[PDB]
């Protein structure tokens, strides 16, 4: 009895006859049986994207796949639901509806609620233990992986704690976050906690802040970077140096930095402009340049970061983000947007392929918080910033934002689509709170409080 | 072709 | 053994504390095989709550029971996916990829996509067979209820086949669907194919184009009341016709008009602004007083038509349609947006009740397409029409619509949720196409 992944659900056929479109062959009550165990789970590999909304994903696949298309990983998932997001005000102690990345990436990490900007930390700034550091103390090989910069939000949470995301660094973190400040006997800043926190396996962009000095402590005087060498890290910043890697562990752990803030985008594209469906012309694409062999993609990261997690017996818990995507350049604009949810598939993909034959790991794929993307008709009515694309069917795509340009996409509040493989996926199944899926880790890790 | 439409109309 | 339904995922504690928000108590694997059943399906009860996407659900939770609430109808069904909806484009053949009412409901009812407007035909302008007219050929009760106008796309799909969903009676079908219009040899209108589907039971709004004369037939010159009438229906308007009703069969079938247009709205409250999150005071939803207990509601609709098809030894098929809402008067209306969801929600929970006790109901709950109103920061500093509300956590929450007020809320083309309960129910998890409901409730039916 091994747990299916999702050969393929494409459209069967000519989806202008009957049947044509349906992606079911027959019955899936058997296939979902199957999907199902609560066997302990060995290892956990979280994906997280930016964008592996519903929106995103079915603009995503209209763009690469066709309407009928069939994503071999992001659709692949079995067992799906949606999970609420909500943030607390600060000060009344009361719901916040909508939440920033922060707040949201330090619920699921934490499993407890929090402020908008906060990491790691509740509305009383009192530090939780993360995921991360919890598979650290139970032995397990961790992995922190993200196509932003390290010290963003996503790849933060995991080992950061800190009264606002914002504190980035020293400088940032002795004006914005005092009580934080190293000088002031806290923990530290976003990256000198990521250092302290030494995970086996640490890949992503944001060597820009490394390059910075610290204020006090046993590495006054040094860049971060430099502490990194001094403390045994590997340092890595490019497709070579990490494919030369044969090992990641506490004794010789692995900080492989390969951008000066986010890593490079998959595709290129102009931003979308008001009235730009009849405005411009159709869109299609182009690979970006700065693409290149020499730079690892979020595929292959996560590939390499599996090889070294894997060697540890006890079990690895590894989180892979993709957001290579900014603020406004890459923007309220598409292609990247959608490229990003390609480059997410892949990753994926080999997550998949790689649980399937281990048979005690749990995938799971998320979308960070909401975003205002969505899908309209092409004809006139847009509005906001909008772009016709050209789509594999050959068929324009219309899509429009609704925030402003100068002005960076907005997030909402609406529930979001998570999706697992493997022991225990049955848990994010149906309606559950993002908070949730850090009870189900932890429990389905064995992890002790 | 209502949703709403244009035209459906005079 | 039996199929349970998520009694409680409302927030399990303090939500200011650690695992306070969590929804979950323990384990689901065991709850999930337990929901799991390939066994044969009497009947079907599918739920369809206009526009009732994800970020639909968010905000009537939000502001209806707390963010950490829970819809016992709504968020109360153990499998869950995500599916999608693309019409087609009449000329090619090739996707389009926001699709309309007629389309998305042909698409469920019949198992083909086809252009938008179009119902139960295929790009062709071919007609094909819907679940609801396969249900009746195989001796099963049929019931098509709704609290829009019958005429509407999707309580119409399941029981006539025109070129455009334009073509509600006589009148129109002869200028927008000449090829259907009786007079030159069609099916005939919307209104007219509805009176010779004759379903069991049929529910709603809509009395407006039954006051239309036929131009041709049998019953030439005579309003289609009149001939619903003459063809032995059992013609009710309101709740007290209604519940006097002890049967409903194809001998005396059932033809509920409650409304000329669609039926009353739940809630009533101002319309959003440019710039009223904090131009104008934060809104607290009133009950719409058109609200006669001589009006039945979604709730009742529902809870009668199973009584009247519960009744039949081999089975029913019925569709509860919850969308009283129109366009732009109730239209950019968080509060009777809102309204709507608590409105299916309560149906919802009639339908799992049943189910529930019978064992051998697949009940399906999804909508057409998402709005893209959306849940938005206090804050907020994106262009367009904006409200504050105050919900039942004591905070508010700002709802934003991305439309041009003196223009209707746009579709989109973004997958949506569908969940189902009771045998079959996995047919809609994970990723499957409109299309597969079709199929899948054909199979769990075993319609042939």
């Amino acid at each position: 009895p091994e747990m299916p992944v999702l050969e393929n659900r494409a459209a069967q056929g000519d989806i202008t006859a009957p049947g044509g479109a349906r992606r079911l062959t027959g019955d899936q009550t058997a296939a979902l049986r199957d999907s199902l165990s609560d066997k302990p789970a060995k290892n956990i590999i979280l994906l997280i994207g930016d964008g592996m909304g519903d929106s995103e994903i079915t603009a995503a696949r209209n763009y690469a796949e066709g309407a009928g298309g069939f994503f071999k990983g992001i659709d692949a998932l079995p067992l799906t639901g949606q999970y609420t997001h909500y943030a607390l005000n600060k000060k009344t102690g009361k719901p916040d509806y909508v939440t920033d990345l922060a707040a949201s990436a330090t619920a699921w990490s934490t499993g407890v609620k929090t402020y908008n900007g906060a990491l790691g930390v509740d509305i009383h700034e009192k530090d939780h233990p993360t995921i991360l550091e919890m598979a650290k103390a139970a032995g397990l090989a961790t992995g922190n992986v993200s196509t932003a910069e390290l010290q963003d939000a996503t790849p933060a949470a995991l080992v950061a704690h800190v009264t606002s995301r914002k504190c980035y660094g020293p400088s940032a973190t002795s004006e914005k976050c005092p009580g934080n400040a190293l000088e002031k006997g806290g923990k530290g800043s976003i990256t000198e906690q990521l250092l302290n926190a030494r995970a086996d396996v640490t890949l992503g962009g944001g060597a820009k802040t490394f390059a910075e000095t610290a204020t006090a402590g046993e590495w006054q005087g040094k860049t971060l970077r430099e502490q990194a060498q001094a403390r045994g890290y590997q340092l890595v910043s490019d497709a070579a140096s990490l494919n030369s890697v044969t090992e990641a562990n506490q004794q010789k752990p692995l900080l492989g930095l390969f951008a000066d803030g986010n890593m490079p985008v998959r595709w290129l594209g102009p931003k979308a402009t008001y009235h730009g469906n009849i405005d411009k012309p159709a869109v299609t694409c182009t690979p970006n340049p700065q693409r290149n062999d020499s730079v690892p993609t979020l595929a292959q990261m996560t590939d390499k970061a599996i090889e070294l997690l894997s060697k540890n017996e006890k079990g690895f818990f590894l989180q892979v983000e993709g957001a290579s995507i900014d603020k406004q350049d890459h923007a309220a604009n598409p292609c990247g947007q959608i490229g990003e949810t390609v480059d997410l598939d892949e990753a994926v993909q080999r997550a998949l392929e790689f649980a399937k034959k281990e048979g005690n790991t749990l995938v799971i794929v998320t979308a960070d918080h909401a975003h205002a993307s969505q899908i309209v008709a092409p004809d006139t009515k847009a509005p906001g910033l909008t772009q016709a694309l050209n789509t594999k069917d050959g068929a324009v795509m219309v899509m429009s934002y609704g925030n402003s340009e100068e002005d960076s996409q907005e997030h909402t509040g609406s529930q979001l689509r998570i999706a697992a493989y493997g022991p225990h996926a049955a848990n994010v199944v149906g309606l559950t709170d993002q908070t949730d899926l850090f009870y189900t880790m932890k429990a389905a890790l064995g992890l002790k409080h | 072709h209502a949703t709403p439409p244009k035209k459906e109309a005079d």
